[PDB]
């Protein structure tokens, strides 16, 4: 009953951020410490609760959201935030609680030649939703003629490649990230720490 | 057809306020990444503000505070609210579409001029460049304005070749000055007339000058 | 923040010859956040090549953009007259999310001409208003530099004119240049002889255009 965080943390391969994966988690203990002790993470910044006492608190059930950025965007992941990242490819709400984790994954997601498998929302008539998760691939019309599902002019497909290549500065390197959302309803609490 | 329009830009006393506005046609403001870029004389390119379709909008650092992006998307036109203006503000305003790793900035507006100057305005004064003659020149001579621009055109567009409309050069008084002069053959004073359209949109001058042998 | 600078500042080279642009960012950015923008004298810029490598609409093949991490190039082929222009580098990676160079002056060659000289006493309808402006006209000449001396009853002028030049013409890529003499009505009327003496390469010597005054 110890909670699945390593098929969070160490899967193969992630999800691009326009399409990011969403672990639900519950009935099981968490230990939160495996995360927090490790020096492997370029970003742990926590909302609405302290890393410290992760250890020692229950919630109804937990949400883990994975997927793949760019270094310099890791900052949009985070309450009260715009960019392209929050605003069409995922968006936490103001009064967001939770854990945003997010390590270098150069190693990984790098390719000489440039990996292009991770995409990104490029265009989108308005802003997602927080916890709004848009997989549409439908034709963007800029323009005031319809596309009729046909790239072209004024009609561009919306998800664009990242181009990941190991040499890339390091706001431009692949950077992995997971968010914790801690739920908190009006019903047993199936997700506790180990001193719980 | 698709295009972007800009209007609005004018001389304005520092500290004082405008406000730009860039009206599209096939484009879908709303729909589009919508910058402002300016150049100021003889510089090169700055950006200044963007918008996205989604609405939120991020500025330079050189304007932050001051100027407001903003659009009606009834009236399919982009606006930029440009307060507490300094004469470093002083530049040709672009409007254009951005398209990110997809084309970049591919459509830009003409560009609308906006000076920040304690200068008044003053309409020019046009006078003629007489052809004293082969080949012979004449032109006219538009002298003592403010703010720019001036557009000088001759016989009403129907002349075009060897015309040259210099830059203007501010003069030690603080005013601009410039000729525009045409080469024509000779035989040609003759047999046609030679009259240069002057307007200075800024203060609503519009002088026609007729260029004859003295 | 990220600095683009570009090199050289101004070119010179001759038709069908190739230009080299390059532009050097201040550290290493992502080649499909880089674009070249042309742009004409008096003309909004218009885009090339964006993404570092990939031809705008409308942009002939003898455009060609390539680099990467900090260092990107743009490359024209067979030059032509018309390419006369400022070439700019923007990049749109990184924070504020757009920067542009400072931008490549380019200027194309051609063959030596000799300027045509005119020159222009001033109006009477100016003279009744008190000033006096003596035009002198330079037209079509190659390459910009010329000198343009004023003289009045043979004493050479300093500190009362000014000169404008046009840009480099698209077609033929010549010069013309304005020189203005401003004068009150008062020191006009005080002389009789007023000439400018132009000096350039494709002149033999120099050249003298003069009037007298009332005559
Ligand atoms: C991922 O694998 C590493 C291998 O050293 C392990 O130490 C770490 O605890 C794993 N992450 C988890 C279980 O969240």
């Amino acid at each position: 009953n110890l909670c699945p965080f390593g098929e969070v943390f160490n899967a193969t391969r992630f999800a691009s951020v326009y399409a990011w994966n969403r672990k639900r988690i519950s009935n099981c203990v968490a230990d939160y410490s495996v995360l927090y002790n490790s020096a492997s993470f370029s970003t742990f910044k926590c909302y609405g609760v302290s890393p410290t006492k992760l250890n020692d608190l229950c919630f109804t059930n937990v949400y883990a959201d994975s997927f793949v950025i760019r270094g310099d965007e890791v900052r949009q992941i985070a309450p009260g935030q715009t960019g392209k990242i929050a605003d069409y490819n995922y968006k936490l709400p103001d009064d967001f609680t939770g854990c945003v984790i997010a390590w270098n994954s150069n190693n990984l997601d790098s390719k000489v030649g440039g990996n292009y498998n991770y995409r990104y929302r490029l265009f989108r008539k308005s802003n997602l939703k927080p916890f709004e998760r848009d997989i549409s691939t439908e034709i963007y019309q800029a323009g005031s003629k319809p596309c009729n599902g046909v790239e072209g002019f004024n009609c561009y497909f919306p998800l664009q490649s990242y181009g990941f290549q190991p040499t890339n500065g390091v706001g431009y390197q692949p950077y992995r990230v997971v968010v914790l959302s801690f739920e908190l309803l009006h019903a047993p609490a199936t997700v506790c720490g180990p001193k719980k | 057809e698709v295009q972007l329009v800009e209007s609005g830009g004018g001389l304005i006393q520092p500290g004082g306020s405008l406000r730009l506005s860039c009206a599209a046609s096939g484009f879908i403001v709303s729909r589009n990444y919508m910058i402002w870029v300016r150049q100021a004389p003889g510089k090169g390119l700055e950006w200044v503000s963007v918008i996205y379709s989604g609405g939120s909008t991020f500025y330079a650092d050189s304007v932050k505070g001051r100027f407001t992006i903003s659009r009606d998307n009834s009236k399919n036109t982009l606006y930029l609210q440009m307060n507490s203006l300094r004469a470093e503000d002083t530049a040709v305003y672009y409007c254009a579409r951005d398209l990110e790793v997809a084309g970049a900035i591919d459509y830009w507006g003409q560009g609308t001029l906006v000076t920040v100057s304690s200068a008044s305005t003053k309409g020019p004064s046009v006078f003629p460049l007489a052809p004293s003659s082969g080949t012979a020149a004449l032109g006219c001579l538009v002298k003592d304005y403010f703010p720019e621009p001036v557009t000088v055109s001759w016989n009403s567009g129907a002349l075009t070749s060897g015309v040259h409309t210099f830059p203007a050069v501010l003069q030690s008084s603080g005013l601009y000055s410039l000729s525009s002069v045409v080469t024509v053959p000779s035989s040609s004073l003759g047999t046609q007339t030679y009259i240069c359209n002057v307007n200075h949109k800024p203060s609503n001058t519009k002088v026609d000058k007729k260029v004859e042998p003295k | 923040e990220i600095v683009l600078t570009q090199s050289p500042g101004t070119l010179s080279l001759s038709p069908g010859e190739r230009a080299t642009l390059s532009c050097r960012a201040s550290q290493s950015i992502s080649s499909s956040y880089l674009a070249w923008y042309q742009q004409k004298p008096g003309q909004a810029p218009r885009l090339l090549i964006y993404g570092a490598t990939s031809r705008a609409t409308g942009t002939p093949d003898r455009f060609s953009g390539s680099g990467s991490g900090t260092d990107f190039t743009l490359t024209i082929n067979r030059l032509e007259p018309e390419d006369f222009a400022v070439y700019y580098c923007q990049q749109y990676g990184s924070s504020p999310g757009y920067t542009f160079g400072q931008g490549t002056k380019l200027e194309i060659k051609r063959t030596v001409a000799a300027p045509s000289v005119f020159i222009f006493p001033p109006s009477d309808e100016q003279l009744k208003s008190g000033t006096a402006s003596v035009v002198c006209l330079l037209n079509n000449f190659y390459p910009r530099e010329a000198k343009v001396q004023w003289k009045v009853d043979n004493a050479l002028q300093s500190g009362n004119s000014q000169e404008s030049v046009t840009e480099q013409d698209s077609r033929d890529s010549t010069y013309s240049l304005g020189s203005t003499l401003t004068l009150s009505k008062a020191d006009y009327e005080k002389h009789k002889v007023y000439a400018c003496e132009v000096t350039h390469q494709g002149l033999s010597s120099p050249v003298t255009k003069s009037f007298n005054r009332g005559e």
